[PDB]
């Protein structure tokens, strides 16, 4: 239940699907991630609270609590967990998905999919979205939303 | 089928990160299954 960022894992042996975050009593990670599934931690069990399949999120124990929002100038700061490595802090200028509702922050980093909801965060420590949702342009780039929820 | 947690740190930024990556402006759609298309 501590603050922090968790690797979700799943089991023959075990695999790292994905990441998310732990504030405030809530578990906060994409939805392609669990699908929505319970997740233990250690004895207890975590149920699904909240979920949006179009915003590919879904929190746990509680409502979405993430609410700070890329400036839309500065740097910011992937805290990726990818499988088998320690958490590292990638820092990147963000650029831009335009869209027909309004502009998101992206990021321009590639990494492996059980790094999908990683944490992005600002200068301030403030998680202002989650990894792993995107397209792709030339080359095989992967580009990411920064995708954030509704508190 | 088993998911669980385990933590992997604290949410702190890092004075000392590794900077690498562009920042591209892209036209995209979002559709009713949340996967973001380019848009031209
Ligand atoms: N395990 C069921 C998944 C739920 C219902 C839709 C939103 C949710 F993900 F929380």
């Amino acid at each position: 239940t501590t603050d922090g960022v968790y690797r979700v894992m799943t089991r023959l042996g075990s695999t790292q699907v994905g990441v998310g975050v732990m504030q405030e009593g809530v578990f906060h990670t994409m939805w392609h991630v669990t699908k929505g599934a319970a997740l233990r931690s250690g004895e207890g069990r975590l149920d699904p609270y909240w979920g949006d399949v179009k915003q590919d999120l879904v929190s746990y124990c509680g409502p979405w609590k993430l609410d700070a929002a890329w400036d839309g100038l500065s740097e910011v700061q992937l805290l990726a967990v990818p499988p088998g490595e320690r958490a590292k802090n990638i820092q990147t200028l963000p650029g831009i998905f335009k869209t027909k509702d309004g502009d998101i922050g992206a990021v321009a980093l590639d990494y492996p999919a059980g790094t999908s909801g990683s944490p992005i965060l600002d200068k301030s420590g403030r998680v202002i979205g989650l990894y792993g949702n995107g397209v792709v342009i030339k080359n095989g780039s992967y580009v990411s939303a920064i995708t954030q929820g509704k508190r | 089928v088993d998911m669980y947690i385990e933590r992997a740190g604290d949410i702190t930024w890092e004075k000392d990160a590794e900077v690498t990556g562009n920042s591209p402006r892209l036209d995209v759609a979002l559709d009713e299954s949340g996967d973001f298309s380019l848009v031209e």
